[PDB]
């Protein structure tokens, strides 16, 4: 005839379980973040302590004491990613991906500045060049200036 | 028709996979690995336990030396003493004070736990993965049969012949060397038989428990009696499993990776979810139907209804069956996007009926194969509320466009933009 | 001194290595690797032997048919027969003509011979070598000790304590499928339990000889019996057990690698001669001469008389000792060019005495530390006649000048010409 230890209170958050607990006796409680990333926790807890767990995608599992074992799914609960806003809604999307969203947004960023960069080369070269032909004859006289529209002010011709 | 088919390696889920059989009626499966119970090549090295300083009862010579001898029992402690003067319910007994000689022995002996409460050190090689997997085949509902992963062997229990893996993910989640505890398992690399320091982890180290032969470093070092009484002073570490009871490390159970259960038992690890498993099944072909049977489906029309962007199967979907006969169809998304609640769908002539489901993209657009009838039931699902319950159902996350398609083909436009405007002053120049 | 060492794996020749202890006396091995019993970790999988096709009397109903059923046994072949008229002592006794019916059903079983005479397949892992390591240490001369290689075990037998390997050639002789059979042992890829061809190896495949259960694909198909005559035609494969005994492969003491011997005992690989064991030893300090007892040995001369550049202890060299005192002298070459049949010599006041040795270079070179004292025992070594029996004593074959030394100093002398003419053409030009 053997232990128990009172049971816990469950409590949701984002792929995270705050577990306000409360004991009787120190029990030694732990967990195994079920990917090939075990990421186990343990500690005798026998003062009643808030704890928390960072659950994956897959699944998590908790000991409280020799009570059975417990399984959990915690995907999501960050609201994905609905629509009719411009941007501040995409949260959604980083608070289901904060790990490839802070690098894949910076990619975003990245390479929008790759595209500004050679779109600042290849359109201030451009626009330099097309006024060397143009504006070195400084008559020059074509009305097809509408192309650039950077580099500016014909001789009224 | 033999069906090869890659499976993820995952246990308390079905893997409702669809016979593409050309030319009959097909059938879809239900695959549920309810067990992936391990069971490694292993070899017990050497039980340990806490010793028992049996001590034999000391020799009292009254006048002179008795010298001691090595005595072959293990760890056999004796040391011969002096200078007494024993005590022993009449005052001393022996007339002489100085040749009052006292002999001590003590020998390391298993306890009588050690029979029962034992760690257990292993040498643990891969071995060979095994299942009782159930499949409510077809229209057979049932077999839950005991099979291997080896990719030869087949286990013809119910009526179909079924091969499965090898697998690809050979983690063993029990390290090389393992020690064992009635029922928590210490992936611990024990010293070895024959070595383990006092104090330290088997410091007794018998090979098994009926083996009178052993290995004690216990450190038993015997000091003289006191002040003329008779007694044996053995001064000794108390166990190395004495401790590895309360300062040992955490069991394997509770810190393995990829999701292993244990037992004290053929010293398996149940349930590892990890990685594929390539199975193949031979069906038996009387019980497949043949095709002009079964109704014809086509000229249907599929749509979500509420879908639930989730684990649990709330993605649901009517669909205008447009039937020939009336019956049965078999059904199945071969794209792994949707997994369905439903292997089976009734008919009436061409009605509606909606199946539940489970997808992880938020434009689930997967196709459903209505027994010989594809279609696609695109729409857009909704995230739940509720997440603290057991394993999905889903166990298809990938890659999941309202800012990347005009984005970055707008981002593309920018240098799509340069070499039509270079080479475009190659025309201006000419 | 606890004397470490490196080690060659070779079984049946001693070892005798030198203490070096500063302080004391120093004193020789003798490590003799009696044995490499092997013993890696395994699993007896199925045992396979030829099958019997031990038929149930079949049924013979006179009038209308006797349906079979599908009995459990093993591969339990049974097919209804009708047109039958059967001759049994009476001329026919079933007063019908077709009505005759004939039930015939037959079931494979383990022969009496798979008790006794039985392949034996295996997954072999690489388990733990072992040893009956002789030391006749030092002035103990004597230690036959059964020991392992895993570099933490000891084995206090005798007086000393010795820790062995790990080895580094890891070369298991067996394969990771092995098929056994009584002695002669198979590296083969046996197909699996459970999946066997029939007349293909394994066609009966029991788990072991009590295992009711087994897989008998022996492709036994019963053919109906002729003319109204009571028999019952079994069609059928000899075994694969059958064969594998007279168009099988040949046996892995007949075949391996790196020098190895089987047994079907605990599935040891003798005396696998490959690599070397990094082996230490802590000798016991009583066994140890103090350095202030034995003779010093110095202001001495050795040399050859008879080298004999070869494998058995030919070669040979007086030593004119120059002792302080008259004893005992332990004896080594460092050098492993020279091994040496004496471990010690006993020297009178500063006389002479020969040993013999066996080297492999032309010009033997190598120290000799008698007591400590080093000399060269440089000379010349003949070759011998007679090379027909078993292992040698030498195992020391290297590399081994005579048109080397000015030749390649005079090949140099041809390049290093070039650039003494070269750059004194810059003196010339300046």
């Amino acid at each position: 005839i053997a232990t128990l230890a009172p049971e816990p209170l469950v409590e949701h958050k984002h792929r995270t379980l705050i577990l306000h607990l409360h004991p009787d006796h120190p029990t030694l409680l732990t967990t195994r973040s079920l990917g090939s990333d075990a990421n186990p926790t343990r500690q005798w807890i026998e003062r009643p302590t808030t704890v928390n767990f960072t659950v994956t995608g897959e699944g998590l599992e908790y000991t409280w004491g020799n009570h059975p074992p417990k399984r959990v799914w915690a995907q999501e609960s960050g609201e994905g990613n609905p629509h009719g806003w411009p941007h501040e809604v995409v949260v959604y999307y980083y608070n289901r991906y904060p790990l490839t969203t802070i690098i894949g947004l910076c990619t975003c960023v990245a390479i929008i500045m790759v595209s500004c960069v050679t779109s600042v080369w290849l359109l201030c070269r451009t626009r330099n060049l097309c006024i060397t032909p143009y504006k070195l004859a400084p008559n020059a006289q074509v009305p097809i200036l509408l192309a650039l529209l950077c580099c500016i002010k014909p001789t009224r011709a | 028709y033999e069906h090869t088919a890659v499976m993820p390696n995952k246990v308390g889920i079905p893997y409702k996979a669809l016979v593409e059989r050309p030319g009959y009626a097909p059938v879809h499966l239900q695959i549920q690995l309810v067990n992936t119970r391990i069971i490694p090549s292993t070899n017990l090295e050497y039980i340990t336990c806490k010793y028992k300083t049996k001590v034999p009862s000391p020799v009292v010579k009254c006048c002179g030396a008795t010298q001691c001898t090595s005595k072959p029992h293990p760890d056999y402690q004796c040391q011969v003493f002096t200078g007494v003067y024993p005590f022993m319910w009449g005052g001393a007994y022996c007339f002489c004070d100085t040749e009052n000689t006292q002999m001590s022995e003590a020998y390391v002996e298993r306890s009588e736990e050690c029979s029962i409460d034992h760690a257990k050190a292993y040498k643990v090689h891969t071995g060979t993965v095994q299942a009782m997997v159930n499949i409510t085949y077809g229209s057979v509902s049932w077999r839950s049969a005991d099979v291997y992963v080896n990719g030869e062997t087949p286990a013809k229990i119910g009526d179909a012949k079924l091969i499965i893996g090898p697998l690809s993910s050979a983690w063993s989640p029990f390290d090389n060397k393992v020690v064992v505890y009635g029922h928590e398992v210490y992936n611990y690399d024990f010293p070895e038989y024959g070595t383990g320091k006092a104090g330290s982890f088997g410091d007794l180290q018998s090979r098994t428990s009926t083996s009178n032969d052993l290995y004690a470093n216990t450190n038993l070092k015997l000091q003289r009696p006191q002040a003329g009484i008779v007694h044996t002073p053995f001064t000794q570490a108390p166990s190395g499993f004495e401790r590895w009871k309360r300062d040992k490390g955490a069991p394997l159970n509770d810190v393995a990776p990829f999701g292993c259960s244990i037992a004290l038992e053929p010293l398996r690890a149940e349930n590892c979810a990890v990685g594929s498993i390539p199975i193949s099944i031979d069906i038996p072909d009387a019980a497949f139907t043949r095709i002009s049977e079964t109704p014809t489906v086509s000229d249907l029309e599929c749509k979500i209804t509420e879908c639930t962007y989730a684990s649990d199967f709330g993605g649901i979907a009517t669909v205008a069956y447009k039937s020939s006969k009336a019956g049965n169809c078999p059904i199945h998304s071969p794209s792994g996007v949707a997994v369905i609640k439903e292997n089976d769908v009734t008919l009436a002539e061409s009605g509606s009926f909606t199946f539940h489901f489970s997808t992880a993209n938020i434009h689930p657009a997967f196709k459903l194969q209505v027994c010989t009838s594809a279609v696609t039931c695109k729409g857009d699902c909704k995230p739940p509320k509720d997440h603290i319950v057991d394993y999905p159902a889903q166990h298809t996350e990938s890659f999941t466009w309202s800012w990347l398609k005009v984005l970055v083909g707008g981002t593309s436009a920018f240098i799509v933009l340069g070499l039509i405007a270079t080479a475009v002053v190659a025309l201006v120049l000419f």
